[PDB]
DNA sequence: TTTTTTT
DNA sequence: AAAAAAAAAAAAAAAAAAA
């Protein structure tokens, strides 16, 4: 039982150390930046994976929750190989390392998804709608007894096989007459790693004939964490699994869920407040910014399918790019963006620049005016279904923070609800005074 | 072993359920079952199921329809041996399903192990009322509406257990979906204690559970429904949705409860329906043209005929005349009316531009012009059609709606009525007098084609595919022909505009073409009178004579042609004139409200190019014509045309005269 | 290897739908085609949903087995003759290469990358082209190969699109001694500027109408039209025979009068060409010259 | 008669 | 073994009212 493991780890490890490119050792090299800068973490390509070896991809395929756990302590083992010295013989503050897979297999949607995926490595995309908060995770427990009164140390992983997976405490004691379970968990002296779940709804544009987008359930951890902003197209590579519902319905239900390894974005979170740009990247904007002309370049690229509006299309450019925002000593604020509308004839193009505008810009939400309401755009006050407590829920308008925000029929939209936007357009902060909640809440937009 | 059939007539043992499973009887069964639907055949003389074995290879799917009556008509005792004991008859049937899938495709395992056969049509009928204790362990066909759907979940179909007290691996065991397995004495040991699941070596199935009541046209008047549990299993997921009429045929069971044994203080059982075939039932009424669970799909003959009657020389004048062959007149109607339904090819450029490829339709004019008959066989006729009608829809119904789960306890999305008109047409009555915030609604609906929903915290956006065909009454009841349109109707520009084409019909006084309407009315009237080899057939035959005396094709085979152009072929436009349709536009934006008042914009255009590649639709090919495009040019500017004051009208019919030459 | 469409790049399902004999043989331009082709991928028994996965993803096992799979199943078909014996180059870790996919990717870079002054400048990005084909050949550089292959794809793409349109609208005119197509009107006509790719074109062309029960060997003659220099680019195309046919009947191959027959009509009447191509029978034509001057190949001696 | 607002 | 529910917030349809 052993020697598969040992087989295995040793595999890996002469993988990761034996790989290379014309004169360079990828990995090796990824391994030292990596430690260098305190991000514990390696990254695998599945290509070279399978042209290194066949059998290896093959085991990785067939049974992933088993396998992965070995690749994640060999990469660690080869750490301190090639990061410590053994001075013939500590802080030793390494722990398991992360592994981040990338692949470009067929792509299958959400809805393809059926019992013939379970345990196995899937590709899919999708949009990112509700984030949770974070929550802790043992990985390293100190268990102390009462009776014997004896220490012990349970080392965990936090990977899962079957619905339960856990050894919650020996049975009877280490060796007099002890109970059944006589332990205790030690919180100090432990260590623990980060955890948070998120929530994927499907791709508009595939969405089945005279259909409702469905929701997905992931799990994310370590340095996959509070990656994503709600509203951000994703990509996600991870496993199709499922775990046991005793809280809830039917028979041998079993409710699936998405244990996420890899995620690609179209905006790698720049904006979410530095730049991070490498060097050839800044240096080609930079290059086209010295373009003496431009404006006019901008100008044309603006829906290249619609003729003859000019001053609009400079206007949109104007508002994407916006103002520049200030403060005072005294604490008054300026705004910073414009807003610009458009009230014309009908046949004249209006929402098909609405609907560009919206792509473009890298935060933007498209709403109608008729389908719309004062409480579901600034923030809306729920209470949870068991503990009843209220909370607060953002709408659309706070969804787009740091963005722009597409409106259409304007006038259709009730009086009522055309009252509420006074201040959040004129201060960019807005108040809700809601079942004792006293809250100002920033929008800028 | 005497392998006869005829000695399946007497029973040996005490019931049915107990004499199938005989290892002599099965047997028999199989072989006769498997030169059942290796020999069957049709009236054309070739087996109907060996067409059907090659379509499924092709489509790789998962279920093979029977039709009952196929079942009926030979080998009758084998239908009532399945009307009785399905559980025991599916089985079989299913083996005998995949030996002979397998002789056709070798090593098919491979893509799937298993088959769901699905009955067509049973022969008895009954609603939720009349369910009693007799019919229990067999088949039932149940007609409701569906309320809630829960999801999709996984299920375990071969358990297997380990036993740690022995070390004893138990073989795989079944499940009946709605019970769980319980083992006593555990396998030879005969000792009671703990074992684990081991799920390592599994397969699973997905299951679908759906409330389903009372269809509200059926329950008895100011009554209340009844509701009943459907659980829908493998292959047959997410085939229902919300707030449609289904009708479906399984099996009736029952099973032990804890709780209502509890609240009534007898031995009362619950009942749940194991699905079996689900045909949806939702608009088309008309269910007596042909059987089976889809009558829009079509066999491999059916497509052949198709390309056969697709390339004759005016057909586009026999599909016109073809359509409501029991009202006289409004040809022009016939013509928009088939235009609208055939639609045209949505339009995706590099990504970044959206052109809709459907055709909006308005009528109006005087009472009595058969308006409603129009847009309930348009109802009839299309795949996905919603009747609304004046003051009877609001502006939150048509558009999908913001419900709380009464259950769950949080928002939720509710489909709207455009919704289930996706892929289809939404027709409406009496569109003048429904009110305005009722009507203002569905700009979107039909321009982008997208419905967004901001609220409750809630921020998502739906996709819409329809084509709204409206009618409704001008001012005073009466078309004053002597006024602009403008004077005649309460609508303004950005209502009117969205509309491709509009049609205008008129009631005027005439001597002869009254007599002409009155005498084919009256001999339509005494066409329909109730009172004018195996009787249905000669039923069907004499169906077929009433109907070929006005219509030039039959029915079924329209229908059924219209799902096939919606489908497969796709019109590609290369070789039109460019500075004709130009021209053409620019003398309709010349006149129009420079001069009169009815609107014109650059949708008109696009318009014509989508009723140009209808008409190439119609032919069955992929590329678009001139004829067409005169076609499509003639009825645009003749529907423009018959829409102005008689002051000016001879004078603009002379001046269109040389863009529609002909 | 197999007479395949980047076998080792693309997808199986596209690699069958898109190779030329195969097409030729099935007449997957209308609807009998496809189903005939999801007929043999069914009795084959790979799911539709596995075949259209990339190569390098898609099932080991079957993999394994493709060979067997063919043997087995395309003799219903008759498509045995597209089983060949090629060579494959490995370089360590990289990945394979074939020399079939190889000359594909560096057709279609030779194809696309990146009155007189028009002509010089195509004329001019043509070496340039030739230059970046020729540095694409080193062990060095894969990013200029990669490209190559996706340009492939797209190009013979698009030749499908093109052909699937002309066999529709059966623009291939039957004279009595030679077949004529003109490609009046249409889309991405600009990429047929090029004498390569109007050549694959053509010979796709010609393996289509070869593979037919018509028995009759006729030249063919193909004209396009780019509207910035109203002219029209003629290139002339010699029959050819099955490819699963026997050495007895090639004891010589056919010949090309095309050239001499351009060349004789030029020096006989005063027309607007320019034979200026190495290849010979490829000529430059006026659009008001092409209609007397084909009539006066049509009334020439051949 | 129509749109608004309250239940 | 069981905390389970009164108090709020938000989304409609019907009716009646005012212009
Ligand atoms: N300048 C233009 N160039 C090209 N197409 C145009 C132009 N103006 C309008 N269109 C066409 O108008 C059609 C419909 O436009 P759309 O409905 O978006 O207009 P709008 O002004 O937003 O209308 P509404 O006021 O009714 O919401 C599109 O298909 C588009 O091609
Ligand atoms: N050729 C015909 N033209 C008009 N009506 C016809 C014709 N043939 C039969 N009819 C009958 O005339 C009647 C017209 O329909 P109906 O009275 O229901 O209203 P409508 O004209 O559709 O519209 P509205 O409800 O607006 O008055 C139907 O009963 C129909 O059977
Ligand atoms: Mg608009
Ligand atoms: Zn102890
Ligand atoms: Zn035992």
């Amino acid at each position: 039982n052993d020697d598969d493991n040992t087989e295995i780890i040793k595999s890996f490890k002469n993988f990761i150390l034996e790989f290379r490119l014309d004169s360079q050792f990828i990995y090796r090299d990824q391994l030292r930046n990596n430690i260098l800068v305190k991000n514990y973490s390696l990254t695998v390509n599945m290509e070279h994976l399978i042209g290194y070896n066949e059998d290896i991809y093959k085991k990785l395929s067939d049974e992933p929750s088993d396998i992965i756990p070995l690749f994640e302590t060999a990469i660690t083992q080869v750490a301190k190989r090639i990061s410590i010295l053994s001075r013939a013989q500590l802080l030793n503050s390494l722990p398991t390392f992360q592994l981040i897979l990338n692949s470009n297999a067929n792509q299958i949607p959400l809805r393809d998804l059926d019992s013939e995926h379970v345990s196995k490595i899937v590709r899919l995309s999708g949009i990112i709608i509700s984030t949770s908060v974070l929550s802790s995770r043992a990985t390293y427990l100190s268990i102390m007894c009462r009776n014997c009164r004896h220490t012990t140390s349970i080392t965990i992983n936090n990977f899962n096989s079957i619905t339960g997976n856990t050894v919650s405490l020996p049975r009877s004691c280490l060796s007099k007459n002890c109970g059944p379970d006589p332990y205790i968990i030690i919180h100090e002296s432990s260590k623990f790693i980060d955890q948070q779940f998120l929530k994927l709804q499907e791709i508009p544009e595939l969405v089945p004939v005279g259909e409702m987008p469905r929701n997905l359930t992931m799990t994310c951890d370590r340095y996959l964490t509070n990656k994503v902003i709600p509203g951000t197209r994703v990509t996600i590579v991870g496993i199709y699994s499922i775990y046991n519902s005793k809280n809830g319905s039917g028979v041998a239900i079993r409710t699936p869920y998405i244990k996420i390894l890899g995620i690609q974005s179209d905006v790698e979170t720049s904006s979410i407040s530095v730049t991070m740009f490498t060097e050839e990247e800044e240096e080609e904007f930079l290059q086209l910014s010295r373009n003496p002309k431009l404006y006019e370049i901008l100008t044309n690229s603006i829906a290249p399918s619609i003729f003859g509006n000019e001053d609009i299309k400079k206007a949109i450019v104007c508002l994407l790019m916006g103002g520049s925002k200030k403060i005072l000593p005294d604490g008054m604020r300026l705004r910073g963006d414009i807003n610009v509308l458009l009230l014309g004839d009908p046949g004249t193009a209006k929402s098909q620049l609405l609907k560009f505008v919206e792509k473009v810009s890298p935060i933007a939400v498209y709403t109608s005016g008729k389908g719309s309401s004062a409480a579901g755009l600034t923030a809306s006050v729920q209470r949870d279904p068991m503990t009843r407590e209220f909370y607060l829920e953002g709408g659309a308008m706070v969804l787009a923070d740091g963005g722009v925000v597409c409106i259409d029929e304007f006038d259709k939209m009730r009086d009522e609800d055309r009252v509420a936007i006074h201040e959040a357009m004129e201060q960019q902060t807005i108040s809700i005074a809601k079942a004792g909640i006293t809250t100002v809440l920033n929008s800028r937009t | 072993e005497e392998l006869t059939l005829e000695s399946l007539s007497n029973v040996k043992a005490n019931s049915y359920s107990e004499w199938i499973t005989q290892p002599n009887v099965s047997r028999t069964i199989a072989r006769e079952l498997k030169s059942f639907l290796l020999e069957y055949t049709d009236e054309t003389g070739r087996s109907v199921y060996g067409a059907r074995i090659r379509t499924l290879g092709e489509m790789n799917s998962e279920s093979l329809e029977v039709n009952y009556r196929h079942l009926a008509e030979s080998k009758a005792i084998l239908a009532l041996f399945l009307a009785k004991c399905p559980e025991e008859m599916l089985k079989i049937f299913d083996l005998v399903a995949m030996e002979a899938t397998e002789l056709h495709y070798p090593d098919y395992a491979r893509i799937h192990s298993e088959i769901h056969v699905r009955i067509s049509d049973f022969p008895t009928i009954y609603s939720l009322r009349e369910l009693r204790e007799s019919n229990l362990s067999s088949l039932v066909r149940v007609t409701g509406v569906v309320t809630r759907r829960t999801g999709v979940f996984p299920q375990l179909k071969y358990v297997k257990f380990n036993c740690l007290k022995c070390g004893s691996i138990l073989g795989p065991f079944f499940q009946d979906s709605n019970e769980e397995i319980r083992i006593s004495f555990c396998t030879n040991c005969k000792s009671k204690g703990p074992f684990r699941v081991n799920g390592e070596k599994t397969v699973y199935r997905n299951y679908q559970r759906v409330t389903l009541q009372e269809a509200p046209g059926t329950v008895p008047p100011g009554r209340l429904p009844r509701h009943r549990e459907v659980i829908l299993l493998a292959d047959l997921v997410d085939v229902s949705k919300p707030g449609e009429e289904v009708e479906v045929t399984g099996i009736y069971k029952n099973n032990y409860d804890g709780n209502l044994n509890a609240k009534n203080g007898f031995p009362v059982f619950a009942t749940i329906i194991e699905a079996n075939s689900i045909k949806r039932r939702e608009g088309n009424t008309a269910n007596e043209g042909e059987e089976g669970l889809d009558v829009f799909s079509w066999t491999e003959e059916e497509e052949r005929e198709f390309r056969k009657i697709s390339r004759d020389r005016g057909i586009i004048d026999k599909i016109i005349s073809s359509m409501a062959p029991s009202i006289y007149g409004h040809r022009d109607i016939k013509t928009a009316v088939a235009c609208s339904l055939f639609g045209g090819v949505p339009k995706n450029v590099n990504g970044k531009h959206s052109i809709r490829g459907d055709i909006n339709v308005l009528l109006l004019g005087d009472p009595g012009t058969a308006k409603s008959q129009i847009l309930k066989y348009v109802e009839k006729t299309a795949h996905r059609a919603v009747f609304a009608t004046g003051q009877g829809a609001s502006a939150v119904g048509l558009t999908a709606s913001v419900r709380k789960d009464p259950i769950t306890k949080e928002w939720t999305l509710e489909g709207g009525a455009l919704v289930l008109a996706d892929k289809g047409v939404c027709l409406i009555d009496e569109f003048d007098k429904m009110n305005d915030q009722d009507r203002t609604s569905i700009h979107e609906a039909m321009e982008q084609q997208s419905i967004s929903i901001s609220k409750a915290g809630i921020v998502t956006t739906l996709q819409a595919r329809c084509s709204i065909i409206a009618a409704a009454n001008p001012n005073g009841g009466r078309y004053n022909s002597t006024l602009p349109l403008a004077q005649n109707v309460s609508l303004t520009e950005p209502i009117l505009s969205r509309f491709d084409i509009l049609c205008v019909v008129r009631d005027l006084v005439d001597e002869e073409a009254d007599e002409r309407l009155a005498t084919f009315v009256v001999d339509s009237h005494v066409r329909s009178h109730p009172e004018n080899l195996n009787a249905r057939q000669r039923r069907l035959q004499r169906q077929r004579k009433k109907e070929e005396e006005i219509s030039p094709i039959p029915q079924e085979l329209l229908m059924k042609y219209i799902h096939y152009a919606r489908t497969k072929i796709y019109p590609k436009l290369h070789q039109m004139d460019m500075d004709k349709v130009s021209r053409v536009y620019a003398d309709l934006r010349r006149e129009s409200i420079s001069t009169g008042s009815f609107p014109i914009t650059v949708r008109h255009l696009e318009s014509i190019l989508r009723i140009a590649e209808s008409f190439a639709k119609m032919r069955l090919s992929e590329f678009v014509s001139s004829y067409d495009l005169d076609r499509a040019i003639k009825v645009v500017v003749d529907s423009f045309v018959d829409a102005q004051k008689v002051s000016v009208r001879r004078q603009l019919r002379r001046s269109f005269a040389i863009y529609t030459l002909g | 290897d197999y007479y395949l469409f980047l076998l080792r790049h693309s997808s199986l399902y596209d690699s069958f739908y898109y190779s030329n004999y195969v097409n030729a043989k099935l007449s997957l331009w209308n609807e009998n085609g496809k189903k005939r082709l999801h007929k043999m991928f069914a009795r084959m028994g790979i799911p539709l949903s596995t075949a259209q996965e990339t190569w390098l993803y898609m099932d080991h096992s079957i993999k394994r087995e493709l060979g067997i799979i063919f043997d087995k199943n395309l003799d219903r078909y008759g498509l045995q003759d597209i089983i060949r014996d090629g060579f494959v180059r490995t370089l360590g870790y990289r990945g394979s290469i074939s020399a079939s996919e190889f000359v594909e990717a560096l057709t279609a870079l030779l194809e696309v990358g990146n009155s007189a002054q028009k002509l010089t400048n195509l004329r001019k990005r043509w070496v340039s082209n030739f230059w970046l084909s020729w540095d694409a050949l080193d062990d060095r550089k894969v990013e200029l190969l990669n490209r190559g292959i996706q340009l492939a794809q797209d190009l013979q793409r698009a030749i499908f699109n093109t052909g699937v349109a002309i066999l529709e609208k059966k623009l291939i005119k039957h004279l009595r001694i030679y077949r004529l197509c003109v490609l009046q009107d249409g889309p991405d006509l600009d990429l047929y500027r090029n004498p390569l790719t109007l050549l694959r074109l053509g010979n796709w062309l010609i393996e289509c109408c070869a593979e037919s029960e018509d028995k009759q060997l006729l030249p063919m003659v193909l004209a396009s039209i780019d509207e910035n220099t109203d002219t029209y680019l003629v290139a002339g195309l010699t029959p050819r025979y099955p490819r699963g046919l026997d050495t007895i009947h090639t004891k010589k191959p056919i010949l090309n009068n095309f050239s001499m027959a351009f060349q004789q009509i030029t020096a006989e009447t005063d027309a607007k060409v320019r034979i200026d191509n190495f290849e010979s029978s490829i000529i430059e034509i006026r659009r008001e010259d092409l209609s007397p001057f084909l009539e006066k190949l049509t009334l020439s001696g051949l």
